[PDB]
């Protein structure tokens, strides 16, 4: 998993597993459902989905 | 003259409009650029690879 | 023939907890997994019932945005542990429960009253804490049966919290490849569930398919 | 057909020899899929020649690439051609343009 | 408690398309029912569609003959599109016959009684000479799904059928005008036919369908 010329991983994301953790994971100032506090993680995959 | 011809046959201007998914069933949270494009075939088919 | 289709087998879970369930179902028929999985997943969503505490009725301070002497945690703190608080009535429909405590030491959730209809499913479940010996404190809260999951912001001094009628936690279907006898076009469901010790996954999972059957038969003969 | 051309698919399909183009103008007197016989015009007519002009459609060849090509005809019984007209439509080809 | 959804309104505005209006449904079922029963009326559904033709007069696809205009592969893909509705049969011979100058349409078959024809103005070839003739024996069998001829005499030709009468679901989830409850919500499903099999039969199949493929939650 690692290159042979240096210490860095070869396994990185591209270009679609990139853009989409790059447009889950972004900030906006109004959006449905905002100010609102949350228990957990899976209450907010719910209320996603 | 592309926005006068989509505007002429009951199209919207920007010509992306929101399509929604074939296995869950919901409106996608961005509008996809569809149309019709003109595709081709090359002489590479698979049957003379293998 | 034409009008038969595959049938899969059902002894495949896999249980890593007390309440979580693993089912594999294999084999399906092409472009059958999906079908049966987003339409399980999104009944047991937002459309299954329950009971939950939806109004807080507190006799300390009126204001939301406000903090308390005396307490540890803070009130959205309790807020987000009465969330977690499971429980299920049998007979009635609504139920009005008090918690008294006045000492020194964390509140758990066999601290409240017990009454005929009322089971706490887990009594270790924690609310808050009480640091200093005079800090009493005096909660009325509402636990009302409904279905689904609502906010707050679309209901309207009591407290407005945010109602989880749904048994469930989380519901994630998988669709994989399978085969049997030279066909590779199949479907094998994968529906990995995690729910609480309020009732069992799999009685959620029958209980969603009696619902779906119900609302199918005014057209089976 | 392509929808977003150019225009010079024309030129393509009738400059090379893939297609069947009308010698003289007339009108068509028999439609087939073998043949195509056309009878010419009275103008056009010479008074030394034969007659009409029959048109032979190669059906299914072999190419140098292994490429199966033909020539499909398009017109219909009875209609009236002129000179440079396109008869029949051979590979790649929808009413004289190219369709790739 | 629930409310069970009933058809009562079917409207047939032509002879292609036909509306179908699902009522009464609740908040969440409408969607769910609905791309449950487009899955299901795109995936799987019976019909009957032309498997096997046979020309006496040609030996290969790849063939032409004297007096039609179009070629015989031609022919062959004119019927791989033929519409027939079967009432209670699966293997039916088809004969055709034809002589003189002028178009062959789907009216030129000879009469089974057993079967139907929904569109008579479907041509399949053209004959420009007058004494050519051309007979053919078409097999009309009853399937489901998409099956092309590579996985299943010299004079037989094999062509491709396409069992599923579906050409595409359009549906949508509409608010009731006038109710007592407001969170009730009606279907309304819009479905292509090509005319072979009816619409309201076509759902009580896919109901049934659903019905059967869920049965095998219930003993879980």
């Amino acid at each position: 998993i690692l290159s042979p010329a240096n210490g860095e991983p070869i396994i990185v994301p591209s270009q679609d597993v990139v853009l989409g953790l790059y447009y889950m994971t972004r900030d906006c100032v109004n959006a449905k459902g905002e100010g609102m506090v949350l228990t957990g993680p899976k209450e907010a995959e719910r209320l996603y989905r | 003259e592309i926005k006068e011809l989509l505007k002429l046959g009951d199209l919207p201007t920007s010509g992306q409009i929101r399509l929604y998914d074939g296995r869950t069933g919901e409106q996608f949270e961005r509008p996809v650029t569809v149309g019709y494009m003109y595709m081709l075939k090359l002489n590479h088919l698979v049957d003379d690879k293998m | 023939s034409v009008t038969e289709f595959l049938k899969p087998r059902l002894v495949d879970i896999e249980q890593v907890s007390s309440t979580h369930a693993k089912v594999t179902l294999e084999p399906l028929e092409r472009g059958f997994g999906h079908t049966l999985g987003n339409a399980l997943r999104r009944i047991l969503l937002s459309s299954m019932p329950g009971c939950a505490v939806t109004e807080v009725e507190i006799d300390g301070v009126l204001h939301e945005y406000s903090t308390k002497e005396g307490v540890q945690e803070d009130i959205l703190e309790i807020l987000l542990n009465l969330k977690g608080l499971a429980v299920r009535v049998q007979g009635k429909d609504e139920v009005i429960l008090t918690l008294n405590k006045s000492g020194i030491g964390p509140v758990t959730a066999a601290d409240i009253t017990h009454d005929g209809d009322v089971e706490i499913v887990k009594p270790q479940h924690v609310i808050c804490h009480l640091t200093d010996e005079n800090a009493s404190i005096s909660m009325r809260i509402k636990v009302q049966r409904g279905r689904g999951y609502v906010p707050a912001s679309t209901r309207i001094g009591r407290l407005l919290v945010d109602a989880c009628y749904s048994p469930v936690e989380r519901i994630a279907y998988n669709v994989e490849a399978a085969r049997v006898e030279q066909r590779t076009d199949l479907d094998k469901l994968v529906i990995e569930m995690e729910t609480n010790g309020t009732i069992d996954p799999e009685e959620a999972i029958r209980r969603a398919a009696t619902i779906l059957a119900e609302q199918l038969e005014a057209f089976v003969d | 057909k392509p929808l977003v051309g150019t225009g010079m698919e024309r030129a393509v399909a009738v400059d090379s020899g893939v297609t069947a183009v009308a010698k003289r103008g007339g009108v068509v007197q028999y439609v087939d899929a073998s043949r195509i016989v056309i009878k010419v015009n009275e103008d056009e007519m010479y008074p030394g020649e034969a007659g009409i002009d029959i048109y032979n459609l190669t059906k299914y060849t072999r190419s140098n690439q292994n490429t199966c090509i033909n020539q499909m005809p398009c017109v219909s019984l009875g209609e009236p051609v002129e000179r440079g007209d396109v008869l029949a439509d051979g590979p790649s080809t929808d009413l004289g343009e190219l369709a790739l």
